[PDB]
Formats: structure tokens, C-alpha cells, sequence
């Protein structure tokens, strides 16, 4: 099975946030380190994104633009996998210095997301997923999201997508129940993404106001890629309806 | 670009 061989030697390492764990919890140092996490987590989706299989076929634009509209899904996705497969989903386990408790939770002023999170996280346990089908879930989670209008080179973006929808359908094998229920907990994602894209959004607006810091990367996406989906140019590309 | 230095 070449394909899982690949997705199997691709997915990333352990990444650390560098949060101070000795200082109090407070909102501001919380979201710091959740925001410096997302930037080094990117670092690492970036160079995952560009050696999966087919990806190059893709215009060098679209490349860009299906990481920076997807990361967050991702992202979430692979974190409520850690919590799953570390800590039983009983807590979000961003990262080995950095897991949120109830406690957390509720400093993050991000509450009722982390509670979204952390069903999604007991959906693994729930579903029984294996890791070979989270590795070609998470896979497809990059192709879940574009621009209302089309990509540069679209027909090689959909046919990418198609691909990656067969090997999830092959590692699967009433067995059609299965698919039903994969591809419902892969739109479930979605939501909470889009929450989670509200949140930053009006952090990073009032940023000075709460004294959190945004690196680089994450500012500029952020403030550019975004909220073309909060308004609905770029849109997440569900199974349901 | 800041992400697109990183993706280049
Ligand atoms: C993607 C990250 C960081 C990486 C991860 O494990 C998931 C987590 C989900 C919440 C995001 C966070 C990066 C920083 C964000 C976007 C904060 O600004 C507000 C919500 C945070």
C-alpha cells in the first residue's frame, strides 16, 4: 500500500509551544502560546502539505491557498487526535507543555469551542477510529476548503480530492455505514473551525487591547486569508447538507 | 508574503 506508507511517513512529530507552566493561567499568556503553537505548527503543515501524494500536481497558488484556508481544521483535527490517544480526550492536549484542563478552558475565554473540541476528541473513542483512517481523514482535511469562485487550476484540485475520497473509501474496505459516519464526523470539523476562525479573527483586532501577542505568520494570515471565509468567498466543502 | 517565505 504505497499510499499509506506515505501518510504513515510524513505525519509530523511532537511540537512544543514553549508556554510558561510555573506562571498563573491568564487569558493573555494562554492564547501567546496557543497563537506561537499555531505558528510552529504551521511551519510543520507546510512541509506535511507539500509531500503528500498528488500535491504538486496543484498550481503553485493553489498550494498556498489550500494551507492557508485549511491549517485550522487541520490543526484541530490532529489536536483532538493527541487528546484521544494521550489523555483519553479528558483534556485538549495542544501539546505536551501545553494541555488545557476546565480550568484553562474557561481562562482561554474559548470555552464552549474547547467543549466542541473535546467531543470531537471523544468521537475517536466513540467511532473506534484507527489511525490509518485518521491519517486519510486528516489527508482529506486538506482538500475541504476553497474559494467559492474556483481555484487557479481547479480540475486537478478535484481530482485530487476524488483520489483522496477513494483511498478513504479503500482503507474502509453496512461498511457504507462506516462512510456515513466518517464523513460526518469530517464535516463536524468544519463548525468548529469556523468558530475558532471568529475567535482569532477579533482577537487579533483587539490584540493591544488584551495584550496578545500574534507572530508573523499567523497576523498576516489572519488578517488576509480569513476572513475570506468569514464572509463567505471561500467555503468548506461538506459531504451533508 | 510572511507564509509564503515559509512555503518558499
Ligand atoms: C490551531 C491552534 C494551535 C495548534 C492546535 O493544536 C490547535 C489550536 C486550536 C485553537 C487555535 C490554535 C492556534 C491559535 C488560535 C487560532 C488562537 O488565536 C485562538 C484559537 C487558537
Amino acid at each position: 500500500p504505497i499510499f499509506l506508507n506515505v501518510l504513515e511517513a510524513i505525519e509530523p512529530g511532537v511540537v512544543c509551544a514553549g508556554h510558561d507552566n510555573n506562571q498563573p493561567d491568564s487569558f493573555a499568556a494562554l492564547l501567546s502560546s496557543l497563537n506561537e503553537l499555531g505558528e510552529r505548527q504551521l511551519v510543520h503543515v507546510v512541509k506535511w502539505a507539500k509531500a503528500l501524494p498528488g500535491f504538486r500536481n496543484l498550481h503553485v497558488d493553489d498550494q498556498m491557498a489550500v494551507i492557508q484556508y485549511s491549517w485550522m481544521g487541520l490543526m484541530v483535527f490532529a489536536m483532538g487526535w493527541r487528546s484521544f490517544t494521550n489523555v483519553n480526550s479528558a483534556m485538549l492536549y495542544f501539546a505536551p507543555d501545553l494541555v488545557f484542563n476546565e480550568y484553562r478552558m474557561h481562562k482561554s475565554r474559548m470555552y464552549s469551542q474547547c467543549v466542541r473540541m473535546r467531543h470531537l476528541s471523544q468521537e475517536f473513542g466513540w467511532l473506534q477510529i484507527t489511525p490509518q483512517e485518521f491519517l486519510c481523514m486528516k489527508a482529506l482535511l486538506l482538500f475541504s476548503i476553497i474559494p467559492v469562485d474556483g481555484l487557479k487550476n481547479q480540475k486537478f484540485f478535484d481530482e485530487l480530492r476524488m483520489n483522496y475520497i477513494k483511498e478513504l473509501d479503500r482503507i474502509i474496505a453496512s461498511c457504507s455505514r462506516r462512510f456515513y459516519q466518517l464523513t460526518k464526523l469530517l464535516d463536524s470539523v468544519q463548525p468548529i473551525a469556523r468558530e475558532l476562525h471568529q475567535f482569532t479573527f477579533d482577537l487579533l483586532i483587539k490584540s493591544h487591547m488584551v495584550s496578545v501577542d500574534f507572530p508573523e505568520m499567523m497576523a498576516e494570515i489572519i488578517s488576509v486569508q480569513v476572513p475570506k471565509i468569514l464572509s463567505g468567498k471561500v467555503k468548506p466543502i461538506y459531504f451533508h447538507t | 508574503g510572511a507564509f509564503q517565505n515559509l512555503f518558499q
